[PDB]
């Protein structure tokens, strides 16, 4: 009977018959969590209450240090939430994310907290969490690096600059604490990410340039492939530098597009790469000039 | 575990929606208003009478005529009377014929015979790697050959190694030959064909070899597919003898299977998982390496391997957790993988005999002995003679 | 069969027992379909293993070949691995004298030993039979039980 | 656990009902395929449907003799196992209906629209047949003694037949091939053929097993006739341990078809036979059942025992495959070949496959030297297992 | 009678049937491990097949053939716990050893008895009607020189010296296991030598250390069988360290 | 295997493991039970003789329990024909031991001498294996009263309670169960001997025609071995009989 | 989500009127991108069957369904690569239709000789045996070149690489280019950004030590469905810690393993496919082969 004993206990609570407001508002749930982790997401998910998430919140926050260590406590909660979200209908889903955000706020490990702030994409929520990621240890160590890399990396932008919704608010705060101006901002901005891309490129190997033919309708295709394949640092550098060949021969809206696609390759460079984009801006027809701005945007996300 | 249970909540909603959604799309709301669409539905009703006869298309000629064998009466030289083109058709397929005038109305059914019905266990098992009682390394050999080229060609092309056309499993028996075949088959989520070797042996003249080649044809239409030839030795090199109509039969069904798998080269049309309980005392005429490349041999579990089979098992069970898994294995002597499974099952049943509900440390000890005894009586014991 | 609440359908270990549309060796699948439908059922797989001598010693053989497949479908198809509402009762006369197909693990998990008769047994069995058949004059059932036990029942 | 359990019971009932629906889901519509032009087609089809004179049945004349008071009748036999007589609805002539010729006849007039090519057996077998080979010695497992002995049969009489004719000898054309599977017996035969610059046709005896009893002999006879037609070619019979193989005169099995086929095959060969650089090879994949008639020397000139590639021949073929894929060069393959017993060319190629795969498991993209060791261990043991107790046979 | 049945037939295997087959028996019943030490070469057995109403004096699974050479065995065959086959081999090998002393003095060397025993099984392959003994003995001993030796014989009769070798309950398995435990430190220290033996035995532990019987033997000196009670002292402590590695 | 490579013992097994010995063990079970129990002033042997028939000449009282020596006796379970060569052999060995050692021969020494002949027959010389298990009962001054069990193969063990014959498995466990140690006496071991002999055997009556009982008892420091005569045997049976009778209906 | 995602009336109009988003919608992409590791495979399981339903339901339906189904693969990131890559390839040989190559190549960026093996062959064969126009040629080349870019370079995943339970990048931009003809010249400006990339970073960090090429981890890449997708998968499997970027979506499972080395993960696998985060008690983070 003993092996089964832990699961049946928590399996029974899932039902949550009659009273739904409990009598305790911490529930009997707490000792069972440490022993069995499988039963628990079944309970939160079927229950599909914000109240369910309240009971789970109080017990994980205390349990963090005391029961065993911080590291296992952190692990137990992340799994539980994951089953539960699918089962909850959308108006209520936002409420559970915030409730979870509080359990994490205290915790030494931030990862799951950032996901919850991302889902919402709220200005205020993301600010609160960020300041909290850095605060635990004033030394750079896990705390600052975890917060900075994890929140910033997250996507919401097709261009490689990731979020940047967080970026302006979070940065002023990080330089103020002072571990250096250059370190906080360098990680925070896309500059560090430009290097790590470069190094990975070699191992993976490259499909060659996106050039095919510079004559006929094929010149339009050539233009488009360069943009699609690489939104980062290429190895197709040699074709883009030489603007005159690819970019000009282009017809109709493809001219604008050729000029855009060139910015994708130049993205992760702006310490010399900027100058051509500006030549294109001054000169010629509207399609090319407008293309150069779109492209500038792309480069100035580096 | 948790994940497996969750998939079921989505699937419960899915059945309900799919049955309603089917209705609007299939027709009677997408009722043919299109010249192409209406023409096929209306024309086949008019040509068709009832009854009809099934046939299998023996060969086609490129002048819009073909030769078929109908189930009833003679064969017919039929024309392609409307509908399907030449390309669509292939020999070895089953096609539908009107009795009024035998002609190929079409196939889109991937055949239809009573034979195909037995072959298609098409809907996958829930059995999957590490739901098996198996050895970690042994399943991962079956996967490497059969499964992996389809899933990632990447590793095989860079490395520069040749993809096989099947594999072969052979005993010492009681090693989960069949369990392995079912585990891989679920993972591909490709149609799983199955036939037992004795069905292919018969005392009728010539029927057997049609079925053996037929397995590869049915599979090809469905393809990708994995074709499970259960107990290959049965058609092959294990006796039906020379005095029951085996004398002709075995040699033909065995030979027929052996030549296509071999071809003239390793064809690589459809993958095969072949299970045999031995090739140990049986005669040569079976598929050799370098057409099916890797041939997988099973051991007889040692102490170290027994850890991997046992840990999987102890989870469904209980109160062998209290006592260390390592010590339990050490104590027991060497036995085959079915035997190990049998001890564990028997532990659950013997508690019920004791007047207890389920496995205890004591029940687990006794079950080990009982199986061991069967084997020790059956075959040689300890110290020399 | 009475206790378990099953329909006793005795199943031959033969599969040349069909010639209805073809041999049983060929049509192993039909036996299965019927078995399922008339569930619960007990399929009594009677192969005494005192038929065959070289078949018993070896692994191969025609009888062995056909028998092996009928058993393998029981596992592959399941419904003796999802359920056991239908019990496969094998019968042999000894612990070990079995044919290779029947013997091996994974189509066995139990073997049961019953003694031959004794005076005490002979009393019980004789009594029950005596009443049905015709009871003797003044009762001497006890005498016959004491004197010697029955060879079989 | 508990909450889920009820969902399990309900879902099963759901799946049952759904299994019927897949039929409908695929289409309610009775149609297979159809485009706007088969509408035109259809008007014509209608008449053919209407009339019972069509469809046309396939029948085959077994022999020509009848022409009894009407333009030639013959006995044509439909596949419902009933004989019928033919009349004209095109023509009838000695040449329109022949000994082998199949015919198209009506269900309820039995008149000939068209004759069809003689026999079912030569059209189907044509797909199976491959033409001139392009394979070479390195691929068989290098230069083997068995290879050189094939040259003597194939290459010498074919290239220069004029020397054998002048001398007074007939040239040798026959070989009996025997040994275990995987040696590369067909592969070797093909190898010599390519250099010699002669056609090759595979014939598989098992692939045609169209029977109505004694029918099997007519197929043997046809496959032989076709080989003979192509001069400067080699015919290789695969899988002839049955239907054209061992008799059963001790039988109690209801066979006579293997015996019938054997009868015809020995007879055609024996005495003389009309050939002109058609090499006849026989491959026997069965040690258990052998046909003595064919097996002894004579018209089929030599017997060669087919043996696995020698030590130099296996090293050489491995080298060729090894370079193609990623391998470390200085390769330990030589140390392993010498250590181990005789290993075939098929076997060595599986080593390369298996070594690649171990290497992927380790998480390298180079298959290293360690990987080749595990791959040889696996292959040698698998080959080794088969027994059929040969001593028992030697005794009797 | 058949060709295969006969004792004469060198078989496609390329080696005589009865010699081959005796070699496939050296796993199962009983277990014998012997490791080499400077001051004691020690053999230990597990399973003397004793119900503990059966005399342990009668069954010798560790018998001293000389006064500086001893051997422990295991083997596979029909009918468990089989004293007989092993027992003839003890009787001829021990007398021969005593006869050797009489002919050419002092305690006889480890390597010589092992050479005699391997050849004893070999000569039988020529001799009429006779198959070789399926036994592998771990000949454990010290030479007259005092050079410690650990020797092992096989069923065909080829012998090799080793530093440490284990047989029975799967020979290959116990040999492999013993190689993780063996170290050059183990040979120098008197406590570790005993534990090395016990450490191979335990992966098929049965019934205490009272089941397990060890002997130490010294340079010219008789077999000293350590008490069934002493052995237990090592097992309780060691068994815990054992669980962790496998 | 799939065929034995035995049909002679001048040719050997297809596994090198001897089947014939397992058939020999089965042979003891075919034949009637032999049991030995230990006592604190003797040892006794109880065996079921081949003869059950009423007509017995009865010149012999020893027809399965043979007194070999002036210190030891043995019994047979198995074929009677085999004992006759063995019994005369055992007499030679038993007196051979005395000649050199002149000591109350130990049970372990006599058994090892015999095991040499049984192991050779199975290995070579073309002689068929034995089918008897013999129980040796004797006294030495260095451990006491002893009982040994010998097997057809040459396999031996010292016991102080052992039984073989009429399903060995059941019988040895049962003989042990009812045996007690250091609580015993010769009369009570003998009364008990019939009781256990009764249970393993199909008969619930048993007579001196069916059974033959021997004592080995040490008197004035020397061992006197006798196989008992029928009237004496009957008295041990009747002692048991009252109890057996109550079990019955 | 899933319930909405089958809802159809399409036998009135083929405009936007009653026609609606329905054929396009049938993929069930929005969730797969957003949330859960399990859900992504289950919905695709539904999806396979849906292809037939549109295809058989109308001839017109088949043409539109084939384009959007090819996008599910990129938007959703399924663990299935069986049916759909091959299906598209075979139909395009039969019927010239240029949209098919384009939608497929967007999938083919993800891991470029898993899926790309098939696609490259099909796209080349059609390209050089069929051309209808210069315009037609232009599409087929664009797809053919876009398709290869060896093994997971600037790979597409709709992860964050810290989790995939979060809100991914704007997927709707390739979805826009895929629904309508890519032959439309007006489209071109929007067309240039349809990227939906996820980092090629697998750098270990989350602590200051800043070593390149992270810890040992577990993966099974001989799979198309897997046992553990609870949240974090099995941490045994077959070991991987190589420098080359991870090959997901038929060897998706990564468990982060680090306990044996005595450092512990701050980031447990939450759907991540990029950078590891750990709290390192070591000055140099070990690197392994596997």
């Amino acid at each position: 009977s003993w092996g089964h004993e832990y699961v049946r206990h928590l399996a029974g609570e899932v039902a949550k018959e009659w009273q739904e407001l409990d009598d305790a508002e911490k529930a009997q749930r707490e000792p069972l969590l440490t022993l069995v982790k499988e039963i628990v997401p079944y309970n939160m998910a079927h229950n599909a209450e914000h109240e369910a998430c309240d009971l789970l919140m109080e017990i994980e926050q205390v349990d963090m240090l005391e029961k065993d260590i911080d590291e296992n406590a952190y692990s137990k909660v992340c799994l539980y939430l994951t089953s539960c979200v699918n089962y909850v209908p959308e108006p209520e889903n936002s409420a559970l994310l915030r409730c979870a955000l509080g359990v994490f706020r205290k915790f030494s490990r931030f990862p799951e907290a950032l996901r919850l702030a991302l889902m919402l994409n709220d200005m205020e929520l993301v600010e609160d969490i960020f300041t909290s990621c850095k605060d635990v240890v004033v030394q750079k160590q896990m705390a600052f690096m975890l917060g900075r890399h994890g929140v910033f990396l997250e996507l919401s932008e097709d261009v490689e600059e990731y979020e940047d919704l967080t970026e302006i608010m979070s940065n002023v705060q990080l330089n103020s604490n002072f571990l250096a101006l250059a370190r906080e901002l360098d990680i925070m901005e896309p500059k560090v990410p430009d290097d790590i891309y470069k190094t990975h490129l070699e191992n993976n190997r490259f499909g060659g340039s996106g050039s095919q033919v510079d004559s006929a309708r094929m010149n339009l295709a050539s233009s488009f492939v360069n943009g699609f394949v690489n939104a980062a640092f290429g190895q197709d550098k040699l074709l883009t530098d030489d603007g005159n060949k690819w970019l000009y021969k282009n017809k109709d809206h493809g001219m604008l597009s050729a000029a855009a696609s060139l910015g994708m390759i130049l993205l992760w460079d702006v310490d010399g790469g900027l100058t051509q984009i500006d030549k294109y801006l001054y000169s010629s027809e509207d399609y090319i000039k407008s293309g150069a701005l779109l492209a500038c945007g792309i480069v100035n996300s580096g | 575990t948790q994940c497996r249970l969750k998939l079921l909540k989505l699937e419960r909603i899915k059945d309900y929606l799919l049955m309603e959604e089917e209705f609007i799309r299939n027709q009677e709301q997408m009722k043919p208003l299109e010249e192409k669409q209406e023409e096929e539905r209306s024309k086949v009703d008019d040509l068709r009478g009832t009854p009809m006869s099934v046939g299998t298309l023996e060969e086609i000629i490129d002048d819009n005529h073909a030769i078929v064998s109908t189930s009833v009466g003679s064969e017919h030289y039929v024309s392609i009377l409307s509908f399907v083109d030449k390309d669509l058709l292939e020999p070895g397929c089953s096609v539908l014929l009107n009795h009024k005038v035998h002609a190929v109305i079409g196939v889109l059914m991937d055949d239809t015979d009573p034979l195909v019905t037995v072959m298609k266990v098409e809907k996958a098992p829930q059995e999957t790697y590490a739901d098996i009682g198996g050895l970690d390394n042994q399943i991962q050999e079956i996967k490497e050959s059969v499964e992996l080229p389809l899933t990632h060609p990447e590793y095989y092309e860079e490395m520069g190694i040749k993809p096989p056309k099947g594999v072969i499993l052979y005993g010492p028996p009681g090693t989960g030959k069949t369990l392995l075949a079912k585990a891989v088959a679920n993972q591909t989520s490709a149609t799983f064909l199955r036939v037992v070797g004795s069905e292919l042996i018969q005392k009728y003249l010539g029927d057997g070899p049609k079925l053996v080649r037929e397995l590869f044809r049915v599979a090809e239409e469905h393809a990708p597919s994995i074709v499970f030839i259960d107990e290959i030795d049965a058609i092959g090199t294990k006796r039906y003898d020379s005095n029951s109509g085996g004398e002709r039969e075995i040699q033909r069904t065995m030979l027929e299977l052996l030549n296509q798998l071999d071809g003239f080269d390793s064809r690589g049309d459809v993958k095969v998982i072949m299970a045999t309980n031995r090739i140990e005392t049986l005669d040569p005429a079976l598929i050799r390496p370098g057409r099916i490349d890797r041939k997988i041999e099973f051991p007889l579990p040692d102490e170290k391997t027994k850890k991997r089979i046992f840990q999987i098992h102890t989870s469904r069970m209980t109160l062998a957790d209290d006592v260390t898994l390592d010590d339990l294995i050490m104590a027991k002597d060497d036995l085959s993988g079915a035997d190990i499974k049998a001890i564990c099952t028997e532990a659950g049943l013997m508690a019920l005999r004791e007047r207890r509900m389920k496995v205890t440390n004591e029940d687990f000890k006794k079950s080990k002995e009982n199986v061991l005894y069967k084997k020790q009586e059956g075959t040689p014991e300890g110290l020399y003679l | 069969a009475h206790h378990t609440d099953c329909t006793f359908i005795r199943v031959s270990g033969s599969e040349l027992v069909q010639k209805f549309i073809g041999e049983g060796a060929r049509m192993v699948r039909e036996l299965f379909v019927m078995a399922r439908e008339h569930a619960p059922s007990i399929i009594f797989m009677d192969e005494i293993d005192s038929i065959g001598s070289s078949r018993l010693e070896g692994g191969s053989g025609g009888d062995s070949e056909v028998q092996r497949t009928m058993l393998e479908l029981l596992n592959q198809l399941d419904g003796f691995e999802a359920t056991k509402n239908i019990k496969v009762i094998m019968a042999t006369n000894r612990i070990d004298i079995l044919d290779s197909a029947l013997l091996r693990p994974g189509r066995i998990d139990r073997k049961i030993e019953f003694p031959p008769p004794n005076e005490e047994a002979r009393l019980d069995i004789l009594k029950i039979h005596s009443r049905k058949m015709n009871l003797t004059r003044g009762i001497n059932l006890r005498k016959i039980a004491e004197l010697m036990p029955g060879a079989s029942g | 656990q508990s909450t889920y359990s009820r969902q399990i019971k309900q879902v099963e009932d759901d799946i049952q009902q759904l299994l019927k629906k897949i039929n409908e889901l695929t289409g309610i519509k009775e149609s297979d395929t159809g485009l706007a032009p088969p509408a035109l087609w259809d008007l014509a089809a209608d008449k053919q449907t209407l009339q019972s004179e069509q469809p046309l049945q396939v029948a085959r004349c077994t022999k020509i003799i009848n022409a009894d008071s009407e333009d030639p009748k013959y006995i044509i036999n439909v596949k419902q196992f009933a004989k019928f007589v033919v009349d004209l609805s095109d023509q009838v002539a000695p040449t329109d209906i022949e000994e082998g010729m199949r015919v198209g006849v009506d269900r309820n007039k039995y008149q000939i629209h068209i004759p069809l090519p003689p026999k079912i057996d030569p059209t189907v077998t044509m797909m199976q047949v491959e033409e001139k080979p392009d394979v070479t010695y390195s691929d068989v497992g290098g230069c083997k003694e068995q290879i050189e002995k094939l040259r003597e049969v194939v290459e010498t009489p074919l290239l220069h037949p004029e020397r054998f004719v002048n001398l007074g000898i007939e040239p040798p054309k026959g070989v009996l091939l025997f040994g275990p599977p995987g040696t590369g017996k067909t592969l070797c035969a093909r190898a010599v053929a390519n250099r010699t610059d002669a056609c090759f046709i595979p014939v598989i005896g098992s692939e045609l097993v169209q029977k109505y009893v004694g029918e099997g002999a007519r197929m043997v006879r046809e496959l032989f006739e076709m080989a003979r037609t192509k001069k400067a070619c080699l015919i290789f019979f695969d899988e002839i341990d049955a239907i054209g193989g061992a008799r059963f005169d001790d039988g109690a099995g209801g066979d006579n078809e293997v015996q019938r086929t054997m009868l015809e095959l020995i007879n055609q060969l024996d005495g003389f036979d009309p050939r002109g650089n058609i090499k006849v090879l026989m491959a026997t994949n069965r040690p258990d059942t052998l046909d003595p008639a064919l097996m002894r020397p004579g018209r089929l000139d030599r017997k060669i025992e087919f043996s696995l590639p020698d030590l130099e021949g296996r090293t050489h073929i491995f080298k060729i495959h090894a370079r193609s894929m990623s391998v470390e060069r200085d390769i330990r393959f030589e140390l392993l070949a010498r250590l181990c017993p005789n290993s075939t060319g098929a076997e060595i190629r599986s080593v390369c496959t298996e070594a690649g795969m171990f290497a992927i498991r380790a998480r390298r993209k180079i298959a290293t030297e360690k990987d080749f060791l595990e791959a040889v261990n696996k292959v040698i043991k698998s080959y080794a297992k088969f027994s059929a107790t040969p001593r028992y046979m030697t005794y009797n | 009678m058949s060709y295969d049945r006969a004792i004469t037939v060198f078989s496609p295997d390329g080696h005589l049937f009865q010699v081959e087959y005796a070699q496939e028996a050296v796993k199962k019943g009983s277990t014998a491990v012997g490791v080499r030490g400077r001051d004691i070469v020690v053999l230990g057995v597990e399973k003397k097949s004793v119900a503990k109403l059966q005399d342990e004096r009668t069954v010798r699974k560790i018998c001293a053939l000389d006064d500086n050479v001893c051997m422990a065995f295991a083997v596979v065959a029909s009918v468990s716990g089989l004293t007989a086959d092993a027992r003839i081999v003890i009787n001829r090998a021990r007398v021969e050893c005593q006869s050797h002393r009489l002919t050419v003095g002092d305690p006889v060397t480890v390597e010589y008895i092992t050479r005699y025993i391997a050849s004893l099984k070999q000569r039988y392959t020529q001799s009429n009607g006779r198959r070789p003994f399926g036994i592998s003995a771990l000949i454990v001993g010290f030479d007259f020189d005092g050079t410690p030796r650990l020797y092992q014989t096989d069923p065909s009769g080829t012998y090799h010296a080793w530093k440490a070798n284990a047989i029975g309950r799967g020979a290959k398995s116990v040999r492999e296991f013993l190689e993780k435990n063996y170290t050059d430190d183990a040979i120098e220290t008197d406590d570790l030598t005993i534990k090395l033996v016990i450490k191979a035995l335990l992966e098929v532990v049965q019934s205490g250390g009272k089941n397990i019987e060890l002997a130490v033997m010294r340079r010219d000196q008789p077999l000293k069988i350590l008490s069934p009670e002493e052995i237990e002292k090592y097992v309780a402590e060691i068994e815990k360290e054992k669980e962790e590695n496998e | 295997m799939s065929r034995r490579y035995d049909s002679r013992t001048t040719i050997f097994s297809p596994e090198g493991r001897l089947y014939q010995v397992e058939y020999a063990m089965e042979a003891i079970g075919h034949a009637g039970t032999c049991l030995g129990i230990l006592a604190n002033d003797g040892v006794l042997l109880a065996a079921e003789r081949r003869n059950i028939h009423k007509l017995l000449d009865e010149v012999f009282f020893s027809e399965k329990i043979y007194k070999l020596n002036e210190d030891m006796a043995c019994s047979v379970a198995g074929i009677t024909s085999d004992a006759n060569v063995l019994t005369n052999e055992l007499r030679l060995i038993a007196q051979r031991y005395l000649l050199q050692y002149q000591e109350p021969i130990p049970c372990e020494q006599l058994v090892t001498a015999l095991c040499d002949i049984k192991q050779a027959y199975t290995q070579f010389g073309g002689k068929r294996p034995f089918g008897v298990s013999l129980l040796y009962i004797g006294w030495d001054k260095h451990y006491g009263f002893q009982l040994y069990q010998s097997d057809p193969s040459g396999n031996y063990g010292g016991w102080k309670a052992t039984c073989i014959g009429n399903n060995s498995a059941a019988a040895v466990s049962m003989l042990k169960q009812d045996y007690k140690e250091g609580e015993m006496t010769l009369k009570s071991a003998l009364a008990l001997a019939v009781k256990v002999l009764n249970k393993t055997m199909d008969v619930s009556k048993l007579s001196a025609e069916k059974v033959e009982i021997a004592t080995l008892t040490r008197e004035n420091g020397k061992t006197v071995i006798r196989v008992l005569k029928q009237k004496e045997v009957e008295q041990l049976i009747k002692k048991h009989e009252e109890e057996e009778a109550k079990a019955e209906r | 989500l899933k319930v909405q995602q089958l809802l159809h009336i399409c036998s009135e109009h083929f405009d936007s009127k009653e026609k609606e988003e329905d054929k396009d919608k049938k993929e069930k992409k929005d969730k797969d991108k957003k949330e859960a590791p399990a859900d992504m495979g289950a919905h695709q399981g539904v999806a396979v069957l849906g292809i037939a339903l549109i295809a058989m339901g109308e001839e017109i339906g088949a043409e539109m369904a084939l384009r959007t189904f090819g996008h599910l693969l990129r938007y959703g990131e399924p663990t299935l690569r069986r049916a759909v890559p091959l299906a598209l390839a075979l139909i395009s040989v039969s019927n010239p239709r240029l949209n098919i190559l384009d939608t497929l190549s967007k999938f083919s960026h993800d891991a470029d000789p898993e899926v790309s093996y098939n696609s490259i062959f099909a796209m080349g064969m059609v390209g050089s045996g069929t051309n209808n126009a210069r315009l037609a040629a232009m599409l087929r080349q664009l797809a053919q070149y876009h398709a290869k870019d060896p093994n997971n370079l600037f790979m597409v995943r709709l992860a964050q690489g810290l989790t995939h339970l979060g809100k991914g990048t704007l997927t709707l931009c390739p979805y826009h280019s895929d629904r309508q003809l890519m032959s439309q010249v007006a489209v071109a400006g929007l067309l240039t950004v349809l990227v939906s990339f996820l980092d090629v970073r697998n750098i270990i960090l989350g602590k200051s030590h800043y070593v390149l090429y992270g810890l040992v981890a577990a993966m099974q890449p001989r799979m198309l469905v897997t046992f553990d997708e609870e949240l974090r998968p099995l941490p045994v499997s077959v070991r991987v810690g190589q420098a080359v970027d991870v090959v997901g979506q038929a060897g998706k499972p990564k468990t982060i393993t680090g306990f044996q080395t005595h450092t512990t993960p701050v980031l447990l696998a939450h759907g991540e496919r990029a950078e590891l985060a750990t709290e390192e008690f070591l000055p140099v983070t070990p690197i392994l082969e596997g």
